[PDB]
C-alpha cells in the first residue's frame, strides 16, 4: 500500500489521465498502489508548498509526480529545494520541471525527463558531420553549465581524423550596462557560416534583434540552438530568422497520458524490487513541521534502486545527475512562415533525417567528374 | 516618495538595535523597519519570508546566522525565495563558500569575506619568510576545492607549484595511512583547511607519529583554531582571526548606510517600478534588481567603523583585516595584523613548535634518490 | 617483481655521476613499459600521463 500523487498545472485532459492511470499490467508486483489527482493554479511557491504539505499529511504519500505547463525555470529549483528538505522523491515529467538544473546537492531525491546539455552538444556535432559543415563558431552567455558545453565540444573535435577548424569563441555578457555597443562591435568578428548559440529565450530574442541590426542573418548563415530556447512550440517570438535549426524532446508523439503511467511504473517497480531482497520498506510518519528529527530512517538505498529500472521492454536507467541516459529526441526546423516541422528523429544513437540534401533558403555551382 | 527595506535577525534585542539604527539613519524619502525571528525549519522560513515580502514590498533583505553552530541551511530559504523575484539580499555573518557561486544564487552579497581570501592571505606569510615549498591537505568538499583552486591559481603567477596535494574523506576516524605518505616527503610546512571535527582527528594522529617535533611549521585557519580542537592541540600553531568578524552591531550600524546611498542614485534615474508585493499574486520578475545590483556593488563607502567598504565584482567585501594569531602555553596572543596586502611584526616574539627560537628553513635535504 | 641486475651505457654514466655528488640510488624499472604521452581519461576535462 504505497500512495502516489500527481499534480497538474494549467489546462489538461483530466478524464484522459484518469482513464490512462490503469493502462498497464501491474499484477505480478506487490505494490497495490493508489492514485490521487489534485489540480491547482500557478499562484506562488507558498501555495505549492502548502498543497504538497497538505497532501503528504493527508494519506500516506511517499512520492509525487509533478506536471507543469508554464515555461518558468525556477520552479525546478524550488522543487529541488523541497526534495532536499524532505526525503521523499519527486518526478518532473513535463513543463518547467523538464528544464535541467545547475547541480543538485548530494542529498536531493529529484529526477527529470529530458536530455542534458552534454547530450545535446553531442547531437549538435552528429548533425554537423552529415551535411558537411566543418567550419563553425560558438557564442554563448553566462548560464549554469556553460563551461561544460564548450568543454565537451572542444574535447570531442580534437580526437578525430576529420578536420573541425573552430574559428574563435565568444562568451559575451549581455547583463552589463551600456555594453550594447561593445557587444555589437564584438559580433562583427564572426565569419564562419555556422553559428552555435546557448542563451535564454529573451536573451536569444535580444541577440537576434541585435544581429539583424548588423545584418549577418539573411542568406548564408545558419543558426543551431538548444532545446531550452524554444520552451513552447506554439509561442513564436517572431524575432527568430527563417531557417533556424533546433533540437527538442519528442512531445508530438509522446503527449502526457503515457508519461503519467511511465512515472508511476518507475516508483512501483523500484518499490517492488527493493522490498523483496531487503525485506524492508521506508514507511515513516511523513510529518510537515519539525522534520529534522524525521530523517532517522535513511532512504539512500531506495535512491540506489531508483537509478536502475525497466518495464515493458524499455530502458529508463538514470545517472548520477538525474537524467535519461537514453532519451528520444527529434529535430525541428522553422520553415518560411512562423511554424515548426519535424525533419528527423533518432533513437539509440542512429541519426535518421528525412532529407538527403539541405534545401537552400547565384554563385552555387555544380561539378561533374569521373 | 516612501521606500522601505527589510531584514531578519536572530534576537529581539537585535531587532530593537536595528530599529534604533534605522531611526538614526532616518536623518540621512523615508525608510522603515521590518524584522522577524527564526524557525528551526526551512519551509516555515520560506513561507514566512514570502508572507512578510507581501507585507511591505521590501527592496533589500538583511540576513544573519542563528545561534546554531552549523547554520549551513538557514540562509538557503531566504536566498531561494528572494532570487525567485531577483531581489538583492545582503548577508552579514555567512562564511561558507557555497553562496559565492553566482549560478545557484543569482542575488547575494557578503559583509564578510569567504575562506578563499583566507587561503589567499596565507600567501603573504610565504612571501615574507621565504618559504617556497609547502604541503597542503584539504578535505573532500566544495569548501576545500575552491580554496585549493584559488591558491594554485594565485601561485601560477609565481610559477612555483606545490609539491604535494593530498585529501581525505570528510567525517572519517582514521587518517594514519594518509599521514604516513607525507612523512616520507621532503617538505616541512603543513597547511590544513578542514572542518572542526576533522581538526581533532588529525591532531590526535599527528602526536602519535612524532610529526610535531622540531623543524615543523603548521599554518591553520579560523575553524580549526576554535571549538574543541584546543583540547588536543600542539604548541606553536599559527592561526588567523578577523578584527570585526563577530561584532554584528558594528556591521548593522553601517550596513544600512551603504544601501542608503544606493537608493538615492536609483530613485531618480529612470523607469523605477516597485517590486510586486503579491506573494500569491504575481509570478513574474521585477524590472528593478538587474540594475539595482550593478549600482549597489559599485557604491563606494567613504568611511566606517570597519574602514572603507568596497565591493568587487563577486559580491564579497574587499580589504579586510586579519590578525596573525598565535598560541603559546595553552593561550592565544596576538602577534601581528594583515594591512590589506602586507604584514608588519609586533613587540611579541613567536615561539615555534618544539621550543626552538629561530626561523626554520622548512627543508630537509634527502640523500637518497630513485 | 623479481630482482635483476642491469648494465650498459646509461648505468655506468650514472655511477660516475653519483660518485661526484655524494648520494646513493635505488633503481627500478617502469611498470607499464612506455615512454609516455598525454591521454584523455574517463571522458573528462583533466588529462594525465603514462
Ligand atoms: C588507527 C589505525 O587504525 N591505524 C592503522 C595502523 O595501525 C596500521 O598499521 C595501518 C595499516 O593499514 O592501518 C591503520
Ligand atoms: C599599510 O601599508 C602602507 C604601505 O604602503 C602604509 O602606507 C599604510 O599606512 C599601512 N596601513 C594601512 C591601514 O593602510
Amino acid at each position: 500500500s504505497i500512495g502516489i500523487a500527481v499534480i497538474l498545472v494549467g489546462t489538461s485532459d483530466e478524464v484522459a489521465i484518469k482513464d490512462a492511470h490503469e493502462k498497464d499490467d501491474f499484477h505480478h508486483l506487490s505494490v497495490v498502489p493508489r492514485v490521487e489527482l489534485v489540480a491547482m493554479n500557478e499562484t506562488d511557491p507558498k501555495s505549492i508548498i502548502t498543497r504538497i504539505c497538505d497532501l503528504m499529511s493527508d494519506r500516506k504519500i511517499q512520492g509525487v509526480v509533478f506536471a507543469d505547463d508554464t515555461d518558468q525555470e525556477a520552479i525546478a529549483q524550488i522543487l529541488d529545494f523541497i526534495s532536499a528538505q524532505t526525503l521523499t522523491p519527486i518526478l518532473g515529467i513535463h513543463g518547467g520541471s523538464s528544464m535541467i538544473m545547475a547541480d543538485k546537492d548530494e542529498s536531493s531525491m529529484f529526477f527529470q525527463f529530458g536530455p542534458s546539455i552534454e547530450q545535446q552538444a553531442s547531437v549538435m556535432l552528429n548533425i554537423m558531420e552529415e551535411y558537411d559543415w566543418y567550419i563553425f563558431s560558438i557564442v554563448t552567455t553566462y548560464f549554469p553549465g556553460y563551461q561544460d558545453f564548450v568543454n565537451k565540444i572542444r574535447s570531442t573535435i580534437e580526437n578525430s581524423f576529420v578536420g573541425w577548424e573552430l574559428e574563435e569563441v565568444l562568451l559575451l555578457d549581455m547583463s552589463l550596462d551600456d555594453g550594447d555597443s561593445k557587444i555589437q562591435n564584438q559580433l562583427k568578428k564572426l565569419q564562419s557560416p555556422i553559428i552555435l548559440l546557448y542563451c535564454t529565450k529573451e536573451e536569444a530574442t535580444y541577440i537576434f534583434e541585435v544581429a539583424n541590426s548588423v545584418g549577418l542573418t539573411g542568406y548564408g548563415y545558419t543558426w543551431i540552438v538548444p532545446s531550452l530556447v524554444a520552451g513552447d512550440t506554439d509561442t513564436v517570438p517572431s524575432e527568430f530568422p527563417t531557417g533556424l535549426i533546433s533540437v527538442s524532446y519528442d512531445e508530438w508523439d509522446y503527449g502526457l497520458p503515457a508519461r503519467v503511467r511511465d512515472g508511476i511504473a518507475i516508483i512501483t517497480t523500484a518499490a517492488s524490487d527493493m522490498l523483496s531482497e531487503h525485506s524492508f520498506i521506508p514507511e515513516p510518519k511523513s510529518s510537515c513541521y519539525n522534520t529534522h528529527e524525521k530523517r532517522i530512517y535513511q532512504s539512500n538505498m531506495l535512491n540506489r534502486y531508483l537509478i536502475n529500472v525497466t518495464f515493458e521492454g524499455r530502458n529508463l536507467s538514470f545517472s548520477e545527475d538525474g537524467y535519461q541516459m537514453h532519451p528520444k529526441l527529434v529535430i525541428i526546423l522553422l520553415n518560411k512562415e512562423r511554424k515548426w516541422e519535424r525533419v528527423g528523429k533518432w533513437k539509440d544513437k542512429s541519426l535518421q533525417m528525412k532529407y538527403y540534401v539541405w534545401p537552400r533558403m547565384d554563385d552555387h555551382l555544380s561539378i561533374v567528374t569521373l | 516618495k516612501i521606500v522601505n527595506i527589510g531584514a531578519v535577525l536572530s534576537t529581539r534585542k537585535h531587532e530593537q538595535m536595528f530599529r534604533e539604527a534605522v531611526n538614526q539613519a532616518n536623518k540621512r524619502i523615508q525608510l522603515q523597519a521590518t524584522s522577524v525571528t527564526h524557525k528551526p525549519n526551512a519551509i516555515q522560513m520560506a513561507l514566512s519570508v514570502c508572507e512578510d515580502l507581501i507585507s511591505s514590498q521590501v527592496y533589500a533583505i538583511l540576513v544573519s546566522h542563528p545561534p546554531t553552530p552549523n547554520d549551513h541551511f538557514t540562509p538557503t530559504p531566504v536566498s531561494y525565495t528572494a532570487g525567485f523575484y531577483r531581489i538583492p539580499v545582503l548577508g552579514l555573518t555567512t562564511r561558507m563558500s557555497i553562496y559565492s557561486d553566482k549560478s545557484i544564487h543569482l542575488s547575494f552579497l557578503r559583509t564578510v569575506p569567504p575562506y578563499s581570501h583566507q587561503s589567499s592571505v596565507w600567501f603573504e606569510m610565504m612571501r615574507v619568510y621565504n618559504w617556497n615549498h609547502i604541503i597542503l591537505l584539504v578535505s573532500d568538499d566544495h569548501e576545500g576545492r575552491a580554496a585549493q583552486k584559488r591558491l594554485e591559481t594565485l601561485l601560477e603567477e609565481r610559477e612555483s607549484k606545490a609539491e604535494k596535494v593530498l585529501q581525505f574523506d570528510p567525517g572519517t576516524k582514521n587518517v594514519t595511512a594518509l599521514l604516513m605518505e607525507a612523512r616520507e616527503l621532503e617538505a616541512r610546512v603543513i597547511i590544513l583547511s578542514a572542518s572542526e571535527d576533522d581538526a581533532a582527528t588529525v591532531y590526535r594522529a599527528a602526536a602519535m607519529l612524532d610529526m610535531t617535533g622540531s623543524g615543523y611549521v603548521w599554518l591553520v585557519g579560523e575553524r580549526e583554531i576554535s571549538g574543541n580542537a584546543l583540547r588536543y592541540a600542539p604548541d606553536g600553531i599559527i592561526g588567523l582571526q578577523l578584527i570585526n568578524g563577530k561584532n554584528e552591531s558594528a556591521h548593522i550600524s553601517d550596513a544600512v548606510g551603504v544601501v542608503a546611498q544606493a537608493v538615492h542614485e536609483l530613485l531618480e534615474k529612470e523607469n523605477i517600478t516597485d517590486p510586486p508585493r503579491g506573494c500569491v499574486g504575481n509570478t513574474n520578475i521585477w524590472k528593478t534588481g538587474p540594475l539595482f545590483k550593478r549600482v549597489l556593488m559599485s557604491s563606494k563607502y567613504a568611511d566606517g567603523v570597519t574602514g572603507r567598504v568596497e565591493f568587487n565584482e563577486d559580491g564579497d567585501r574587499k580589504f579586510a583585516q586579519y590578525s596573525i594569531m598565535n598560541l603559546q602555553n595553552r593561550k592565544l596572543v596576538q602577534v601581528g595584523i594583515y594591512n590589506g596586502t602586507h604584514v608588519i611584526p609586533n613587540d611579541r616574539k613567536i615561539i615555534w613548535p618544539g621550543g626552538e627560537t629561530e626561523k626554520p628553513r622548512g627543508y630537509q635535504m634527502s640523500t637518497r634518490l630513485k | 617483481t623479481v630482482p635483476q641486475c642491469c648494465y650498459g651505457f646509461c648505468i655506468d654514466l650514472l655511477i660516475k655521476l653519483a660518485r661526484t655528488m655524494q648520494f646513493t640510488y635505488e633503481v627500478h624499472l617502469v611498470a607499464d613499459g612506455k615512454f609516455g604521452t598525454q591521454e584523455r581519461v574517463q571522458n573528462s576535462n583533466k588529462k594525465e600521463w603514462n
